RNA sequence: UCAUCUAGACAGCCGGACGGUGGCCAUGGAAGUCGGAAUCCGCUAAGGAGUGUGUAACAACUCACCGGCCGAAUGAACUAG
């Protein structure tokens, strides 16, 4: 049981890879679920946002290593409280909007990684 | 200026509110009336808009009210303060004309999924001839275009 | 259940200096040294690499290896205690009748004096266990802090000043007046 | 509103330990020099059971005589009031019950 | 009056207990079974009693 | 310490005989000083040399104008217990204290306020005009011996 | 005997704990929290048509749920020496 729910989180993933050249690594603090989920309601036609346990995700990217060997990369930026945006638009206009949305007294792009490279942007 | 909503059983306190905005009880229930002139019968949301002089009564559109508007009913009195429970018609074009109205208000996830929550919101009504309501919503991919 | 091995660490930070030998520990800090015998709790020591120290026990059973987390938690606490140093900041609290708290000297010997604890004529003396200053802190009323490097001797005294303010044959749920703790920390905290 | 500002004035005097006839005398003598909030006082005060009486407006000349409770907020009274009578309904409809039987 | 804060420090003291219904100790008030030998480590507790 | 706020006396906004803007009542239910005023004195063992004073005893009423009459001789140390509200408070209490039945009572308060004047001599023109009327009174007297002596200081 | 567990468990800190919806009756009111029934969706990593505090009703706070630090066993009920 609950390593089935686990096991569909494995996959969504992997399928995710695959489908989106870019990916955005969020870092979000102090974000409510109002905010998160307005924020993924205006890009949901553009985006795909995925929140889940780091501990879960190490061991699935190491699962998936042999494919996608670019991605290894990406495994030192997850360490800390972190989010997965794949998304079709190449850069900006993406970060832009994620910056943007829902600031109160917040959400951040700790890093990006396009296409096997790394931008601290 | 200033927004305050409330839910108001139609044909109509409100006075405790009003005298914050120095507005006359009396022109306020009547502005009520007639906006509720269509959602009287049964307690609908209203909004209303103070310009400082006088406030606007619009209704604001509920999932539980325009499903229970959609169910036919008789004119109920109140007087008898009956259980008044509520059985209804399958109604699919209702529901997802409710749905395309909400129109994802408030970011419902999916026009299909607007409709969905529709349906779980006629906890009350029965909402099918023959069905629990929406019960066969995951079923049928039916009228999914249609929310849309 | 007799866990047959269980084993603590201990953290030595780059100014102190700790000896042991045969369960007598001697921690020299900056602040100055202090000393524990530990013949009563038997348990074993071990150095690894001047900054760590593993205190082990063998076939224990279940007192005995609470007492190892215990011996560890006191030896840390000396060591801390030479590094940084103990504070507790206690406040006088009444309702009509003024605490009149001073220091006294029978015999060289630095008593505490207590005087007017609800308007009493009777004077409660506490003495001063050796190593604790003692300062009547301004710029808040009514404070007084306790500070040292034993916090077994810093904090005894603050409870024997304490208990020495009690009321007796009234409801001491309306009747309040004391002198209470209320802050306990490092004399340099935030360090 | 005006309730708990008369709950808030007798609840300040009582707070700094006031012998209850000389708040009274007070009361009075403020009545006297025409403050409204002791004009809305009766005298006769019930201090040992916690209560004061205040006097409202029948019409938005008539004014009728209201106990409140200082421990309670003003609505909470009301409320009280509410359920005085939401439990003399019952009775009446446990006498209803009765009157057939009863009278037979 | 003493004062709110000063109040709330000498009640964390002598108010904020829980006694036991058998020996009557006072206790911690988190505290799940008495110290006490005499009871016999008994879960009986009550809170200590407040005014107001 | 001292709580509550007189809300009544506030909103009544006399200062009866006073002329200073404090509250006096010769009465003894109304112009009692104010808790606040009472809580901004300068010393605990002043606040309570007034408690004291406030107290119904005659004999703890004068045990305590008797406490403060030692201090003010400590003028050295009483200048900086001196405050404004304290010469304020001690007026409210002064009106009271010179109706007082006992003889005592009343013949020590006259005295202390006539000490008060000669130790802040020229820093109590504001007080003067509330304490003139109030100390003339004390002087001329149908008793001699509060009047006399209380004349004698007068002049002293 | 049930459960959780290196795909990160139980304590301790820190953050979120949301919309349809003030779901349907009933009340002068009761919007998760006076009660009667039902108790369903969306977004989800996750959030009960609500665990308490809580107000006239709100508002507000906290929960059981999910997340960072921690890295390894722990929780409940019961039995008998
Ligand atoms: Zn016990």
């Amino acid at each position: 049981g609950i390593r089935e729910k686990k096991a569909e989180y494995f996959a969504k993933l992997r399928e995710y890879l695959e489908e989106y050249k870019s990916l955005f690594v969020v870092g979000v603090d102090n974000v409510s679920s109002q905010q998160m989920h307005e924020v993924r309601k205006e890009l949901r036609g553009r985006a795909v946002v995925l929140m889940g346990k780091n501990t879960m995700v190490r061991r699935a990217i190491r699962g998936f290593l042999s494919d996608l060997p670019d991605f290894e990369k990406l495994l030192p930026f997850v360490k800390g409280n972190v989010g997965f945006v794949f998304t079709n638009e190449p850069l900006t206009e993406i970060k832009n909007v994620i910056v943007s949305n829902r600031v109160a007294a917040g959400l951040t792009v700790v890093q990006v990684y396009d296409n096997g490279q790394v931008f601290p942007s | 200026v200033k927004y305050l909503y409330l839910r108001a059983v139609g044909g109509e306190l409100a006075p405790k509110i009003g005298p914050l905005g120095l507005s006359p009880k009396k022109v306020g229930e009547d502005i009520a009336k007639a906006t509720k002139e269509f959602k009287g019968i049964k307690v609908t949301v209203q909004l209303k808009i103070q310009n400082r002089q006088a406030a606007a009564s619009v209704v604001p559109s509920a999932s539980s009210l325009v499903i229970t508007a959609l169910k036919e009913p008789p004119r109920d009195r109140k007087k008898d303060k009956n259980v008044k429970h509520s059985g209804n018609i399958q109604l699919d074009e209702i529901i997802e004309i409710a749905r395309q109205m909400r129109d994802k208000s408030f970011g419902r996830t999916l026009a299909s999924v607007t409709k969905e929550i529709l349906g779980t919101a006629q906890s009350v009504g029965c909402r099918v001839d023959f069905k629990n309501p929406h019960d066969i919503i995951e079923g049928i991919n039916a009228g999914e275009i249609e929310i849309p | 259940m007799k866990y047959i091995q269980t084993e603590q660490q201990i953290e030595v930070p780059e100014g102190v200096t700790v000896s042991i030998k045969s369960r007598i520990v001697k921690v020299v800090g900056p602040r100055g040294t202090l000393t524990k015998n530990l013949k009563h709790i038997d348990v074993t020591f071990t150095k690894v690499n001047n900054q760590l120290i593993k205190v082990a026990v063998h076939n224990g059973g279940r007192k005995h290896v609470a007492a190892l987390r215990t011996v560890k938690s006191l030896v840390d606490n000396m060591i801390t205690g030479v590094t940084k140093g103990y504070k507790y900041k206690m406040r006088y609290v009444y309702a009509h009748f003024p605490i009149n708290v001073n220091i006294v000297e029978k015999d060289g010997a630095k008593f505490i004096e207590v005087r007017n604890f609800l308007g009493d004529k009777k004077i409660r003396n506490v003495p001063v266990r050796d190593g604790v200053t003692i300062e009547f802190s301004t710029n808040v009323k009514d404070e007084i802090v306790l500070s040292g490097n034993s916090v077994e001797d810093v904090s005894q005294n603050a409870a024997d000043l304490q208990q020495i303010c009690r009321v007796r044959n009234k409801d001491i749920r309306k009747f309040l007046d004391g002198i209470y703790v209320s802050h306990k920390g490092f004399i340099t905290e935030d360090l | 509103p005006l309730i708990e500002e008369v709950k808030l004035a007798v609840q300040g005097l009582i707070d700094q330990q006031m012998d209850w006839n000389t708040i009274e005398k007070l009361i009075k003598s403020e009545q006297k020099k025409g403050n409204r909030i002791a004009q809305l006082l009766n005298l006769p005060l019930n201090l040992k059971q916690n209560k004061i009486s205040v006097k409202l407006d029948l019409s938005s000349n008539e004014k009728i005589n209201v106990t409140i409770d200082l421990g309670l907020s003003a609505y909470a009274n009301a409320t009280e009031y509410f359920n005085i009578k939401k439990t003399s309904a019952q009775k009446q409809k446990k006498v209803e019950k009765n009157v057939g039987k009863a009278m037979k | 009056i003493i004062e709110p804060s000063l109040k709330a420090l000498a009640s964390k003291y002598n108010c904020d207990k829980s006694v036991c219904r058998k020996c009557y100790a006072r206790l911690p008030p988190r505290a799940t079974n008495c110290r006490k030998r005499k009871c016999g480590h008994t879960n009986q507790l009550r809170p200590k009693k407040k005014l107001k | 310490s001292f709580g509550g706020i007189n809300t009544f006396q506030q909103y009544n906004t006399d200062l009866g005989l006073g002329h200073n803007g404090v509250r006096i009542s010769l009465n003894y239910f109304d112009g009692l000083p104010d808790p606040s005023l009472l809580n901004s004195l300068y010393s605990n063992e002043l606040k309570l040399i007034f408690k004291s004073l406030l107290k119904r005893d005659e004999t703890t009423k004068e045990k305590a104008l008797m406490d403060l009459s030692n201090l003010i001789s400590d003028f050295n140390q009483n200048e900086y217990f001196f405050n404004d509200i304290f010469l304020l408070c001690w007026s409210q209490i002064y009106a009271k204290l010179i109706i007082s039945d006992y003889k005592v009572i009343r013949l020590q308060s006259h005295q202390i306020t006539i000490m008060l004047v000669k130790s802040l001599r020229k820093k109590i023109s504001k007080f003067l005009k509330d304490f003139i009327p109030l100390i003339l009174l004390g002087t001329c007297e149908l008793d001699y011996s509060v009047s006399k002596p209380s004349l004698n200081e007068l002049t002293e």
